[PDB]
DNA sequence: AAAAAAAAA
């Protein structure tokens, strides 16, 4: 039976794949959105393309925008042979037979999790959350090829489900496949996977309600885009997953409480009831929280204004001007801070042996002379920056520290703020207060740039390239003029020594 | 489940089936005759209206401390109950059981060991209650003639005085104070709905060896509403419910934030210095008629705390000292002591 | 075989290590030591898995490496002087010198 | 039965169209409810309709078809629900929107609410009313309804029905002209489901009088009824009892002796404004009363209550790009010896706020690890929670150690950061602080200044917004005052409007300040640094800090605030300036 | 469920 309408919709999206024909600008007469695209891939050698939804609706109304959005799973293979024919209609080289995938994005509207139905199912839709969990890039199986054993015909591109499916046929005549099949992994094709877990913002969050949680699958190139811990927007199409425990496999075989949608009265099913579980599949992922190198990104502006801060007599002048807008006065502080920005050159000798390379700056003052707000501004400023406290509360303070559950196998090391602030500014506030620990630890990580620890049974060094940037307000209250800076400050002098500037 | 019936998709008779054992088969095919005819007229279902059943309940029994032999440990008895006799029994009770002593197959545990090793357990025929009854103080005529008797005794809260505890000599104004403190103070509010308590705090301080505990001990007999705990030693009575991780499925049956019935209960505790950071928090935060609401897994279920707290403690040098006394006090925060 | 892990200096800082498995034919064995960063060269396959499959409800595949040359990175970082599995080694030349 | 198919519709029918309330009117002895309903669901489009048994009850032929709907409730919603979908037509005479939509009764108060504690057999398969409150929840369980199946040789596919939920799958493709037996298999993703739900519920602890402990009862909800209530609700519910026989070993056909009990229900119930506020706005001695009223029973203590209203109210907040944000909260704090009845007060305070945590002397997030369910999950703290809220902090000096610094990171930055488990994220707080503390010993002395007795960090209580202290002194007056007045309690006000107000303050009010108030509060500064400066060298405490400045421009932005006011006055200053100067000449030690 | 070793408070 042919599936006119899927015939239909894939022959109205490759019309319009190829002319769509928009323009951008004025300048840009006749474009051809997808044409360019097609050539971007023949030039780079890429497999995925990416589809606008709005570039989507104008097409056709809702006979096709909404017809391809709401049976997606229905018209994939049709939208997918409509990609086919055009490619190789234009391009047959690229083909060299290849997984070609769709990203669909920019949606009108996005849902939250709480507002999950089944009557979506199997519908394009956009949800957002905060990622908690990843797995590894694990293999999948997609097109596999097998081995008839007895006549050692080969059957191949057997579509794959959510369990491992072989044969059913071996078309030799004289054989009838009695014996099963073995597959030919040098044959099958893989594709990447990778499966992450999200949850629901505090803000949509009412009360003291437990988040509700929800698994989402990646698959192709969206692999490893969703870091933990990252509010990210994922657009895809939702599905569901059965239990493939019940369903029949080679291998052996709040929850108590049963009552579940089960199935009876199948024949692969026997006596078991068969559940299923919601969860999501994504095919986009987005976010929401050497000098030639340089010179090749080429623009008009690029050259002009790089060319004119280059050829002007007071850039100097100029530069510190241009630092901190919002403090004011301290002059110096502002210069200060920009060389600190600048960074010194990195060199190592013919032995190994490494040199220091960046600025310590250390702020000392009287309370409320607008000494945290650099501390503010360069963290806002500077990339990579980190800001933190003399006095932290988590068991990491500022280096390191290592974690065990108990009696759990992790022995594993957790970061302080200086693992992260590597190579970057890390800004420490009131530095007056820490312990023995940290204390006796910074001293080596500034000089030595690295950081040194054996603890149970685990050591391992560290690098801790970091550019540090301190406060420390003057024992008493108020900077005694009278003395020198050992006399008022109670920080040793060791420490003085590794700092550069005052 | 005592007869269980099944629906025959409009096919003649509803086929039924009694099953006394502890486990249960359905049926495949019925013996209807168009059911019967050589190919198939409708699947039987089971049928819940038609079927027949029983409450079922079930409880456990422990031996006295009495009938315990030199060192041993008590042994338990399982009991099973069916019919109207059911809910005739509450736990923590003296009764006498007579019923049918029955064997039980071990086959439920599917082991496939001890081939003629079997349980046992004994099902309820007669209950007698016996224990004593509170009454809620129903009114009789008895015991209207008795408070006529009473009203005719004249004066009477120093003879309850003197006649609570008199294996302990002496002391009459601290048994006044108990009596003061067993009836309560002014409560059920005030105006524009502003917390009033008729709950009654008193502390007893005092040397070791002057017989306070055998009078808490006395106050706990008589008051039946009594409960009497200490710093640890058990671990279920505090900031923790009695049936958390109890049942056999463990479903997780939590109130969150309670302590023992401390509604309208008399808290009664000896050492108040030695109990930890957790009791005193507890103490505390049942102050002035205050709800405990402590939350650990969302858990809101706050027990409204109105109880009476009795305690004795002794200062750490166990003897009174001729220096300023609050410097002796009950080494507590002068905030609890207030 | 040997459960590998990710060098504490190489992974983003703030993240989790990534494992794998290691098997080691004749003539490897011992070799490397446990608590020892190590550097190995080997060859990447595949094969099929069962409770793998059963709890991902895909057909996911195990990955492990077969080692074919171990080198010892411990301690001494500089990896540029000269080539070879084991640097701490001499030719016959070499000791003449 | 088959006795309630002919002629108890037709019944039901004649007294929906015929039912006037006037009948309960009678009956209670101190209207035509249907069709206007119908007519009100007909304009309006919504398809629902509740029922109550009472007026049910107040007709003579009805009771009968209540009886039958207690017998058997399932064909009777069912036999009802076409019904009114027949009425539709029936009343009418677009009939477009009545075909794609479905109808359904809401039956309430049919029995009386009974408890978990008494259960019987007898009461299965019967209607019950039901209270309790939820403890959790559960996702959304899919249902199947339409099954798919595809012979893939010819790639020809049809929908199957199911019934009971099992299915009886077809064994030959329909398609004789291939006919092939073993050529089908199903589409997971191609089915139809229906969304089930199910919540556990606890009994309301009136119904326990002696210690005992409560029990719990599964519920069962479909469409609508999905996600109506979450954890903490009290509920009531109406609807059918259900026993079920559990499975045991899954992979054996036995069952057990005993069925699981669970209930399903069909109705649960829980347990132009804006001319009011301009016409109090334009009171003039608004100032005074409101202040008043947030705290009835307290006596005296007038200024800092206006300190906590003004608190309550909030200054504005701003975000300029080439600057960065300000912080628009105001955090105060209260230190007394425990004779204040201070505690009074955060409660207050804590009800009266729309959104606020109050908490005791953990409070940010933490990574915590799934009780019910093996996950883990990351959770938000109390402070988190109270996002544009006031937050409520009681026991201050018992704050311990690893939280304070907790604190010093929430109030200079208004934003945390959690590093944990492979989690590296920022979470954003913009809350304010009410907290109170109390001193070492039995009095606070007036001799020995404020910092020993509070025992605080200098630095977190120097960037607090204000602080407030409270010395009760004997007195013959005063005592006197306060023994009439509590004995007077012993023996004005408004309402949630006070809220609302609140929010339209907060939500549609962003008063700036005037060239004409910056004079005014360059004078202050200077004046108040006239005063730290004296006729000797001795270089006096320098009292004036910028940080009085952002307390005074805080504080003069929420005075805007109040009154509905969209740009500042004097008054906004002077009383920023004498409230601010109160305290602090409050402030001083033993010397001076 | 109960004993024994490790790092941080
Ligand atoms: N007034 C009294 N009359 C009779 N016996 C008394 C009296 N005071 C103390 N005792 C005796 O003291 C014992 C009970 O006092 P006990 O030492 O248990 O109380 P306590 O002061 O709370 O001390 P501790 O904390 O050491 O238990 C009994 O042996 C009792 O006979
Ligand atoms: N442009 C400015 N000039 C002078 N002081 C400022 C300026 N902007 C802010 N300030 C003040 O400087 C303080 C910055 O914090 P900081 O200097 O660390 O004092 P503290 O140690 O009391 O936090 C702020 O409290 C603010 O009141
Ligand atoms: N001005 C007052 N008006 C009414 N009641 C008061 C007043 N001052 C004290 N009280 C009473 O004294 C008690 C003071 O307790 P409080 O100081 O709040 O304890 P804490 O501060 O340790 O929580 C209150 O419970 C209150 O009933
Ligand atoms: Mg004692
Ligand atoms: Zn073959
Ligand atoms: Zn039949
Ligand atoms: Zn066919």
């Amino acid at each position: 039976v042919d599936d006119v309408t899927g015939e239909k919709v894939r022959e109205a999206f490759e019309q319009f794949l190829e002319d769509f024909s928009v323009q951008s600008t004025d300048t840009g007469e006749v474009e051809k959105v997808y044409r360019a695209q097609i050539e971007f891939m023949k030039i780079y050698d890429l497999n995925t393309i990416y589809i606008d939804y709005q570039h989507l609706s104008m097409r056709e109304n809702g006979a096709l925008a909404m017809a391809i959005s709401e049976q997606y799973y229905r018209f994939l293979p049709f939208l997918q042979k409509g990609l086919r024919r055009v490619v190789r209609k234009y391009a047959p080289e690229l083909l060299n037979e290849r997984v070609f995938q769709i990203s669909f994005f920019n949606l009108p509207t996005v849902h939250r999790i709480r507002d999950i139905r089944s009557e979506k199912i199997g519908s394009l839709l956009s949800i957002s959350g905060t990622v908690t969990r990843t797995s590894e890039v694990r293999p999948e199986l997609y097109k596999a090829s097998f081995t008839c054993d007895m006549c050692r015909a080969i059957v191949d591109n057997v579509e794959q489900s959510f369990k491992y499916t072989e044969p059913t046929f071996c078309p030799n005549p004289s054989c009838e496949n009695r014996a099963f099949w073995t597959l030919n992994v040098t044959r099958s094709r893989f594709l990447d996977w990778q499966k992450v877990r999200i949850q629901e913002n505090a803000n949509e969050i009412p009360t003291g309600s437990m988040p509700r949680t929800l698994d989402v699958i990646l698959r192709g190139d969206s692999v490893e885009r969703a870091k933990p811990g990252d509010r990210c927007k994922f657009t895809g199409v939702e599905i569901v997953v059965p239990d493939v425990t019940q369903l029949g496999l080679p291998g052996v075989k709040k929850t108590t409480e049963g009552l579940n949608s089960g199935v009876t009265g199948l024949r692969s099913l026997g006596v078991r009831d068969l559940t299923y579980k919601i969860s999501f599949l994504a095919c986009h992922v987005i976010s929401i929280g050497d000098q030639e190198v340089f010179l090749n990104s080429l623009s008009s502006d690029e050259i002009n204004e790089l060319k004119e801060m280059v050829k002007d007599e007071h850039i100097y002048d100029k530069l510190v001007r241009s630092i901190a807008p919002a403090v004011f006065g301290h002059e110096a502080v502002k210069k200060g801070i920009l060389l600190q920005m600048l960074g010194g050159v990195h060199k190592s000798t013919v032995e190994g042996i490494k040199l220091r390379g960046d600025i310590n700056i250390c702020v000392v003052g009287d309370p409320s002379t607008s000494k945290s707000q650099f501390l503010k501004y360069v963290v806002g400023f500077a990339p990579r920056s980190v800001y933190t406290s003399g006095k932290a509360s988590s068991a990491a303070g500022l280096t390191a520290a290592v974690v065990r559950d108990e009696e759990g196998g992790d022995y594993t090391i957790e970061a302080g703020a200086l693992m992260l602030a590597d190579n970057g500014i890390c800004c420490i506030d009131e530095f007056d207060k820490m312990d023995i620990s940290d204390q006796v630890a910074i001293h080596e990580a500034m000089e030595q740039q690295t950081i040194s620890i054996a603890k149970a049974g685990i050591h391992a060094t560290l690098n801790a390239r970091t550019s540090i940037l301190a406060a420390a307000n003057p024992v008493g209250g108020r900077y005694n003029r009278k003395l020198s800076l050992r006399g008022n400050l109670n920080m040793t002098a060791p420490i003085m020594s590794r700092f550069d500037l005052f | 489940v005592e007869v269980i019936a099944y629906t025959c998709d409009q096919c003649g008779y509803e086929v039924f089936q009694e099953v006394n054992s502890r486990t249960f088969t359905p049926l495949s095919e019925c013996t209807s005759e168009e059911c019967s005819q050589n190919q198939t007229k409708g699947q039987l279902f089971m049928s819940t209206r038609a079927s027949k059943f029983s409450a079922f309940q079930e409880c456990k029994i422990q031996e006295l401390s009495q009938q315990v032999p030199v060192g041993h440990i008590p042994r338990s008895l399982n009991i099973h109950v069916n019919g109207t006799l059911v809910r005739s029994l509450s736990p923590g009770d003296i009764v006498d059981v007579t019923g049918i002593f029955l064997p039980a197959p071990y086959t439920g545990f599917k082991a496939l060991k001890a081939g003629l090793l079997t349980e046992t357990y004994l099902e309820a025929q007669f209950v007698r209650q016996h224990k004593k009854k509170f009454a809620s103080f129903s009114l009789t005529s008895d015991v209207e003639e008795r408070v006529m008797e009473l009203i005719t005794s004249g004066d009477v809260y120093n003879r309850l005085a003197k006649s609570i505890a008199p294996e302990i000599y002496g002391n009459l104004d601290v048994k006044k104070a108990l009596l003061l403190l067993l009836v309560g103070g002014v409560d059920k509010r005030v105006g524009d709905g502003m917390k009033i308590r008729g709950d009654i705090n008193v502390c007893l301080m005092g040397d070791p060896g002057v017989a306070k505990s055998q009078l808490l001990k006395a106050i706990c007999k008589i008051s039946p509403r009594g409960v009497y705990t200490t710093g640890k030693g058990s671990s279920g009575v505090g900031l923790t419910a009695a049936v958390m991780k109890d049942p056999v499925t463990d479903e997780m049956i939590l109130e969150g934030g309670a302590l023992v019935l401390a509604d309208n209960g008399i808290c009664c505790i000896d050492e108040f210095d030695k109990m930890d950071e957790s009791d005193r928090t507890a103490i505390h935060e049942v102050m002035e008629q205050q709800t405990i609401s402590i939350s650990k897994a969302g858990i809101n279920t706050t027990l409204n705390a109105r109880t009476s707290i009795l305690a004795a403690a002794n200062p750490l040098y166990g003897r009174y000292n001729p220096r300023l006394s609050p410097l002796d006090n009950i080494n507590l925060p002068a905030a609890l002591l207030s | 075989r040997v459960t590998l892990q990710e060098a504490p200096g190489t992974v983003p800082p703030g993240r989790l290590p990534r494992h794998r498995e290691v098997i080691l034919l004749a003539d490897l064995v011992d070799v490397s030591k446990p608590g020892e960063e190590v550097e190995v060269t080997g060859i990447y396959k595949n094969n099929y898995d069962g409770n793998l499959n059963a709890k991902n409800g895909f057909p996911v595949f195990a990955t492990i490496i077969e080692a074919n040359s171990i080198k010892r990175r411990e301690g001494n970082t500089a990896n540029e002087g000269e080539e070879g599995l084991d640097v701490f080694s001499w030719t016959e030349e070499e000791e003449r010198e | 039965t088959n006795v309630s198919i002919q002629e108890c519709t037709t019944n039901f029918r004649n007294f929906l169209m015929s039912f006037k309330y006037k009948f309960r009117k009678i009956l209670d002895e101190r209207e035509l409810y249907y069709i206007k309903q119908l007519n009100e669901m007909r304009e309006l489009g919504t398809s629902n309709l509740n029922l109550d048994a009472r007026n049910l009850l107040a007709y003579k032929q009805t009771e009968d078809l209540y009886h039958q709907l207690l017998n058997y409730p399932q064909e009777v919603i069912s036999i009802m629900d076409q019904t009114i979908k027949d009425c539709m037509v029936s009343l009418i005479v677009d009939l477009d929107e009545i075909e794609t939509k479905f109808y359904k009764v809401r039956p309430y108060n049919v029995g009386s609410c009974k408890g978990m504690r008494e259960l019987n057999p007898n009461d299965i398969d019967k209607l019950i009313n039901l209270k309790g409150l939820v403890l959790r929840s559960t996702p959304v369980i899919p249902d199947m309804k339409v099954a798919f199946f595809k012979c893939n040789v010819c790639d020809h596919t049809m929908a199957v029905e199911i019934d009971r939920g099992v299915i009886q799958e077809p064994a030959r493709c329909e398609r004789i002209d291939c006919n092939e037996p073993n050529s089908m298999s199903l589409i997971h993703n191609r089915c139809s489901f229906a969304d089930k739900q199910v919540i556990k519920l606890q009994e309301t602890p009136d119904f326990v009088p002696d210690g005992q402990t409560p029990h719990s009862i599964s519920l069962c909800v479909y469409d609508e009824l999905v996600d109506s209530c979450r954890a903490g609700d009290r509920i009531e519910v109406t609807g059918t009892f259900r026993s079920i026989p559990i499975r045991a070993n899954s992979r054996q056909r036995v069952l057990k002796s005993l069925y699981k009990t669970y209930v399903d229900v069909v109705h649960v119930k829980k347990v132009q404004d804006l001319a009011k506020i301009r016409e109090v706005a334009a009171r003039e001695d608004l100032y005074s009363l409101l202040a008043r009223s947030i705290a009835p029973s307290i006596y005296e203590l007038e200024d800092v209550k206006k300190g906590i209203l003004l608190q309550l109210f909030g200054g504005t907040n701003k975000t300029f790009t080439k600057g960065g944000r300000y912080r628009g909260d105001i955090n105060i704090l209260l230190c007394g010896d425990p004779s204040t009845s201070k505690s009074q007060i955060l409660q207050y305070v804590h009800k009266i706020t729309p959104r606020g945590v109050y908490t005791s002397g953990g409070l940010t997030a933490y990574i915590t690890r799934d009780v019910d369910t093996k996950q883990l999950v990351l959770e938000s703290g109390a402070l988190v929670l109270s996002d544009g809220g006031v937050c409520c902090i009681d026991e201050f000096d018992k704050m311990s150690d690893s939280t304070r610094s907790v604190l010093h990171e929430v109030m200079e930055q208004q934003t945390i950061s959690i590093a944990k488990a492979g989690i590296i994220t920022t979470l954003n707080a913009r809350s304010s602080i009410l907290a109170s503390a109390n001193p070492i010993g039995s009095r606070y002395n007036p001799n020995l200044p404020v910092t020993e007795n509070i025992d605080l960090p200098p630095p977190l209580l120097s960037r607090f917004d204000l602080v407030y202290l409270v010395l009760d002194k004997v007195d013959e007056k005063n005592d006197r005052e306060l023994a009439k007045h509590l004995t007077n309690l012993y023996l004005v006000l408004p309402v949630e409007f006070l809220t609302m107000y609140i929010s339209y303050a907060k939500e549609h009010i962003h008063p700036i300040i005037t060239e004409a108030a910056k004079t005014e509060l360059v004078r202050a500064y200077v004046g108040m640094r006239k005063m730290g400066d004296d006729s000797r060298s001795d270089e006096k405490r320098i009292t004036a800090t910028t940080r009085q400045l952002e307390s005074m421009i805080r504080l003069a932005e929420a005075h805007a605030k109040m009154k509905l006011k969209n740009v500042v006055e004097l008054e906004d200053v002077q009383e920023a300036v004498r409230l601010i100067r109160s305290a602090i000449k409050d402030y001083a030690t033993d010397p001076k």
